[PDB]
């Protein structure tokens, strides 16, 4: 009985891929917002005040 | 009213008897839906070939027919656009609705317009294929033959040329002669999916249709194209394919008692195709001011260009695009043989910017092929060996193209100029690099507020070397450099990439904010 | 309500529905090899010589959504497919036209009409009665009101001047129903499987009538989008067969087309659970009898409808076999809503019969002496195979190429319609490689990204590249010796050899020749095996182990067993 | 008129088939780039919509498969105001936020 059962490949691929797309998009948007704030902080001070 | 009686029905032809003034290709009506055309006639009878078929109409000896006394004329209806029709006008698949008012009626064998009604071919026709648009140009009013073996991509090339007119105001007419209905429905679906359905018509005569319909389908398509040309419109016609049309004509003539000639074809097979393909060209403002571009398709057998019909068709058109089976087997798509392909119009059919950009590329390609086939010993001449082995491979990488992928004319020209200025030396067979470059240039030239004006300048006028260098250095190169350095890791250490892109202005700060605002991957100033 | 749900099912329907019964793994572990093999043979998965592998195959088949759908529906009251646009039978008429033969010749007879209630139509059938036997003559040309020309559909013996003939002004018709399965007939419906000629119960349909309200209806079709699974490694991996399209089987004589045809019939009937129509055109009597007998023996006879236009019959009768088969397939799709796999053999003989009929009726021959209507007739035959809301009609047609001349007009006409071409090689067969399919020459339009995955395309491309490269390098090996290769070239050659031999497969029908049991390999198993071989994982195994196996694990197990025996022997 | 120049920039896409749709009507607070997931054949676009009449923030995903659908999806930017009709897709059962397909849409920028 034990040797017969095995891990499927269709549902696993679909679910894994969907979670990877969501995690990738979330990570990219976080990195974009941090990069832009770093650019803003690089050129944001008055010369004379 | 009826004035003819059917006497015999043999050889798929009908033998009408009656006293009438018959004329060649005069419509004879057997019902309100079924009609034929007169092929041969004498002072008491005629031989008619049917164009239709009706299930409830049972034609037989003794049936009555009416000789309308008018030549075969195709009527023009408003709902032709975005529709599949047959040679008599009936809409087999339609997207809009008809009004039952004929805009015009065009005679199918309309004689070609004389010499004084013509004009020079000087305006490009965009086919969406970089190799064709740069090395084998097609002008508005040209006749270019697509010739090759089976399953090599001739129909794909024609459909690609017909997709590039999405935003050019060029009407599309696609004539299918003995094609499968599955493929025609698929082509209709592709037209709808690629936003050119409202601009296109499909004339269809299936492989099991009446022989007269398959014979006269290209002429009906040309009559519709002539209607559209008479109101100053540029029409692009594709015939798929003319070998089936030659077979249909041979079958019709053999079944009518005409003697066979060379290869069993009738004696006037050359005239049938020449008087058909001579109706295309560019016409003067007083005679319509439009143009008709024809892309007939021909099938060879195992590369045999020397066949009867293929050599008849080569001696009529203004050049040919030859598709090779060896390249198709090797995986090259589109499999177009540059060595055996010609465009007699040449740079006359290219815009000034494209003529400047693609000048002397065929020579370099032939030199690269000559070197590749004859490298022989490992001894190397000079750095020029590396120069050729670099630029030829860059050109070959530029050749490849996905199916149904439309590459704009200016994008192709800019790619050619980048290749000639050595801005593709870093390439090491990474398709995503050219995909990124093409997408960036396309979006910049289509949507950017200043890129749109740059594209208009490139289309209309002919710029010189210094202005092009300024354009490339101050706008195009910073955008390309940023969008390449943020997708290709190996470009960080690629010695050629730094050697060429070191002095280019960095523009990451602005393109970042453009990305974060949801802008496309080519906007550099703003949306117009 | 078991009684109510079983009340809507006939006993034969319950017998069939016993196949789609779900077995738990706890039960399945308790079966024996014999019961597991019986289950696999009943479900078309082929014999298995291992226990756990057999359970895994049965579970994979059972876990499929289609199998579960059928099993769930089998416990519900019968739902009837409501036929939209059915085939309407012919109308009931009387014999309205009468006449007699006035001119005789070889295969062509002229009929003069005396008493007619209505004017004669083209392609109608005249019946003659000679010595209690009925002869059908199809009308070709109507010269005038009372004079037509006809050609025989069958045998012309017994016809003479003055033989009275009568006609209903209708084309030839055949009796079609579900009872046609398991029977062997000819294109005009004569019984061919017994001497007493037990009739076929059904309605009379005219195969030459398409019954379309308008031409636009012929454009309501669905372009092919699905791939049929055959269980053959080479076909599945490299030459996917469209569902609703056309596949040509090309080659010379003796390459092995008929064995492939029988295997595909069996696989479609058992594994895919469908209805098969065979249409033999110019079918040899010995081959027809043999195929009928093996259909009875192998158990796919009761779900196959055979039409045989024999080689010895008149060309007019041989021409109608394809049309009759197409009509049977159209009935089985439109009236019953069942997917049909239609088999045609041989297309070249259909073209030849058309050419013969054209030449007999005094028509001017076309190039190479063929009929002027060659492409038109080929289109007429092939355009009725399609895919509609009611179901799919898949066609697998065998062709004979004379002297390997692929530019022959018959072949050029045939390639205009084929959606996938499978080309067999006599050299490859002579090397003992079966099914002897040439992977480099053959190609399929369905091996794209529109229908297959990225992995399948990558595997197919790498396989074709490796096979071409090893074919190139074999000549160098033969001439200069295996040492002259480089280090990478030796590995490429070994991988290519193992790939080429792994593509061979034993069929469940070919047990007569070699005596080896057949196998059924799923697409995933073939992909995994080819992926294992491409990486060079099995490069330590002799090539002789890769021949005529089912899956990648069999080679490994056999090599391990041989190594164990060698270690024990010393 | 403030909205006079917005009229010339209207872009309307529609299907002649009518299914059950979820209607969104509001401004696009944030929209990301596009991702290709199903064998590089589809386009995935995450959208943040501030609705009209409630001014609440909702998160959705949009799927594009054809050339015309991708062209319509590329017209959506930040601060774009949309009247979008979206057919629910059965892949949301494995997603945090629903996945939709554009049936009808009107885009102004
Ligand atoms: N650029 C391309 N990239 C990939 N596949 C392509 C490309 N162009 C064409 N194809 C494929 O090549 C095959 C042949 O294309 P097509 O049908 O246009 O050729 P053809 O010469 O008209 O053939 P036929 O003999 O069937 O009329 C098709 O499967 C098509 O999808
Ligand atoms: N898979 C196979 N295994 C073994 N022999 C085969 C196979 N396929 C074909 N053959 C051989 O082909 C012969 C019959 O040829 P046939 O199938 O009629 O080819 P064709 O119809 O192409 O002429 C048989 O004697 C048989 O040995
Ligand atoms: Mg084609
Ligand atoms: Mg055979």
């Amino acid at each position: 009985i034990n040797q017969t059962k095995e891990i499927d490949v269709n549902s696993k691929i679909v679910k894994t891929e969907l979670e990877y797309v969501e995690e990738d998009s979330r990570l990219r948007k976080e990195k974009i917002e941090l990069i832009q704030k770093n650019y803003d902080n690089l050129n944001a001070k008055p010369l004379v005040g | 009213m009826k004035n003819l009686k059917i006497t015999a029905i043999k050889d798929n032809l009908i033998f009408v008897e009656g006293e009438h003034q018959f004329s060649f290709l005069e419509i004879i009506k057997f019902s309100d839906k079924v009609e034929g055309v007169v092929l041969k006639a004498n002072d008491r009878s005629a031989i008619v070939a049917i164009l239709n078929e009706d299930k409830d109409l049972n034609l037989t000896v003794g049936s009555l027919a009416e000789a309308t006394g008018e030549l075969y004329k195709i009527p023009i209806y408003d709902n032709y656009l975005g529709s599949i029709i047959n040679v008599l006008g009936e809409s087999l698949v339609k997207q809009y609705e008809r009004t039952n008012v004929a805009l015009d009626k065009k005679y199918v064998f309309t004689e070609a317009q004389p010499i004084f009604t013509r004009s020079a071919v000087n305006e490009p026709l965009v086919t969406g294929i970089t190799v064709v648009d740069g090395v084998l140009p097609v002008g508005r009013g040209q006749k270019e033959l697509i010739i090759g073996d089976r399953g090599t991509g001739k129909t794909a090339i024609a459909l690609n040329a017909m997709l590039a007119q999405e935003n050019t105001d060029v009407i599309n007419i696609f004539i299918a002669i003995g094609k499968k209905r599955d493929e025609i429905v698929e082509i209709y679906g592709t037209f709808k999916k690629h936003n050119i359905l409202h601009k296109s018509i499909i004339v269809s005569a299936a492989s099991d249709d009446a022989v007269a319909a398959r014979y006269l389908a290209p002429y009906a398509g040309m009559a519709i194209a002539e209607f559209f040309q008479q109101i100053g419109k540029d029409v692009l016609v594709v015939m798929d394919d003319l070998t089936n049309h030659a077979d249909a004509y041979r079958e019709l003539s053999l079944l009518a008692g005409i003697a066979p000639a060379r290869e069993a074809y009738p004696g006037d097979i050359f005239y049938v195709h020449s008087s058909l393909l001579e109706r295309g060209g560019k016409y003067g403002p007083e005679f319509g001011g439009g143009s008709i571009t024809i892309l007939p398709i021909a099938q060879t057998l195992a590369g045999d260009i020397s066949g009867y019909i293929p050599t008849n068709l080569i001696s009529i058109t203004d050049g040919q695009i030859y598709t090779s089976a060896k390249l198709f087997n090797e995986g090259t798509r589109p499999a177009i043989d540059v060595n055996l392909s010609v465009s007699r119009l040449g740079s006359a059919a290219q815009s000034k910017f494209m003529a400047f950009a693609s000048s002397g590329l065929k020579k370099i390609y032939t030199e690269y092929k000559y070197l590749k086939r004859l490298s022989s010993f490992s001894s190397k001449i000079s750095n020029r060996d590396l120069e050729t082995l670099q630029k030829g491979k860059a050109f070959e990488s530029l050749i490849d193209q996905a199916e149904y992928e439309v590459i704009d004319y200016e994008t192709s020209a800019i790619l050619f100029l980048l290749l000639k200025k050595g801005f593709l030396n870093f390439y090491t067979e990474k398709t995503e690099a050219l995909k990124v470059i093409i997408g960036v240039i396309k979006v910049f030239l289509a949507k950017d507020v200043l890129g749109r004006k740059m594209r208009a300048i490139l289309v209309e006028h002919g710029i010189d070397s210094i202005v092009w260098n300024l354009y490339l250095n101050h706008m195009i190169l910073p955008l390309l450099k940023y969008h390449l350095l943020s997708e290709l890791q190996y470009l960080a250490t690629n010695r050629e990439f730094i050697k060429k892109f070191k002095d280019i202005r960095n523009d990451g700060r602005i393109l970042l904010a453009y990305e974060r605002k949801g802008y496309e991957r080519g906007i550099a100033y703003d949306y117009k | 309500d078991p009684e109510f749900v079983a009340s809507t099912y006939t006993e034969e329907e319950i017998i069939h529905n016993l196949l789609f019964k779900l077995y738990s793994v706890e039960q399945l572990a308790l079966f024996t090899i014999d019961q597991l093999n019986a289950l696999l043979f009943a479900r078309g998965l082929g014999l298995e010589k291992n226990k756990v592998r057999a359970i895994k195959s049965l579970l994979t088949l059972q876990t499929s959504y289609e199998f579960m759908e059928k099993s769930q529906a089998a416990l519900l009251p019968k739902v009837s497919f409501n036929p939209t646009n059915p085939l309407k039978p012919i109308e009931e008429k009387e014999f309205t036209i009468f006449g007699e033969i006035v001119e005789i010749r070889s295969q062509v007879y002229k009929i003069r009409i005396d008493k007619a209630e209505e004017e004669v139509l083209p392609k109608v059938i005249f019946y003659a009665d000679v010595n209690g036997k009925e002869i059908q003559l199809e009308v070709a040309d109507i010269f005038d009101k009372n004079l037509v020309s006809t050609f025989v559909l069958g045998n012309e013996t017994g016809l003479k001047i003055g033989t009275k003939v009568k006609s209903k002004n209708q084309s030839y018709a055949i009796k079609i129903s579900k009872r046609l399965l398991g029977r062997v007939i000819d294109p005009i419906g004569k019984i061919l499987d017994d001497s007493i000629a037990t009739p076929v119960h059904g309605n009379m349909y005219a195969p030459l009538e398409m019954q379309h309200d308008s031409e636009a209806t012929r454009y309501v079709v669905s372009p092919k989008n699905a791939i049929l699974e055959t269980g053959i490694k080479v076909i599945d991996v490299l030459l996917p067969i469209p569902k609703g399209g056309k596949t040509g089987l090309l080659g010379g004589a003796g390459v092995g087309k008929t064995v492939i045809v029988q295997e595909l019939i069996n696989a479609f009937i058992k594994f895919h659970d469908g209805v098969s129509v065979f249409a033999g055109i110019g079918e040899r009597i010995r081959e027809g009898h043999e195929l009928w007998k093996e259909a009875e023996a192998l158990g796919f006879l009761n779900k196959t409808a055979f039409i045989f236009g024999q080689m010895n019959e008149s060309p007019g009768l041989r021409f109608r076999s394809g049309i009759s088969g197409v009509k049977v397939a159209e009935y089985f799709r439109n009236n019953l809503g069942k997917s049909v796999l239609l088999f045609m053999d041989n297309i070249f003989r259909y073209v030849q019969a058309g050419s013969e009929i054209s030449s007999l009726l005094e028509k001017t021959p076309s190039a190479v002496g063929y009929q002027p209507t060659l492409f038109s007739e080929m289109g007429q035959l092939q355009e009725r195979i399609n895919s509609t809301k009611d179901g799919d009609i898949t066609s697998i047609q065998a062709m004979y190429i004379p002297a390997d001349d692929f530019t022959d007009p018959a072949a050029v006409a045939a390639f205009a319609h084929f959606d996938s071409t499978i080309i067999l090689s006599r050299q490859l067969a002579a090397e003992g490689v079966y099914p002897a399919i040439d992977p480099l020459e053959s190609n399929s339009k369905m091996l794209s990204i529109k229908y297959t995955s990225r992995e399948h395309l990558d595997i197919a491309k790498k396989t074709v590249q490796t096979l071409e490269k090893t074919k190139t390098l074999e000549d160098i090996i033969n001439i200069l010796g295996f040492d002259a290769l480089s280090e990478d070239d030796k590995k490429v050659v070994e991988v290519g050899r193992r790939l080429k031999w792994f593509l061979t497969q034993p069929f469940v029908v070919a047990e007569k020749f070699s005596g080896v049991p057949g196998k059924f390999v799923r697409l995933k198993d073939s992909l995994k095996g080819i992926k294992t071989i491409l990486d060079g994982d099995l490069n330590h195994i002799p090539v002789s182990y890769f021949s005529f196996v089912g899956v990648v694990e069999e080679i490994i197990e056999k090599f391990n067993l041989d190594a164990k025996k060698e270690a024990l022997k010393n | 008129n403030i909205f006079a120049n917005k009229i010339a920039n209207q872009k309307a896409y529609f299907k002649r088939d009518i299914k059950t749709v979820h209607t969104f009507l509001g401004r696009v607070n944030y929209i990301q780039r596009a991702s290709k997931f199903n064998d590089e054949k589809r386009v995935f676009r995450p959208l943040q919509i501030e609705l009209s009449g409630t001014n609440e923030i909702v998160d959705i995903y949009l799927e594009a498969t054809t050339y015309i659908s991708k062209k319509a999806l590329d017209e959506i930017r930040q601060n774009s105001y949309i009247f979008l009709e979206a057919k629910w897709l059965p892949e949301s059962n494995f997603l945090n936020n629903p996945l939709f397909e554009i049936q009808n849409i009107v885009i102004e920028n």
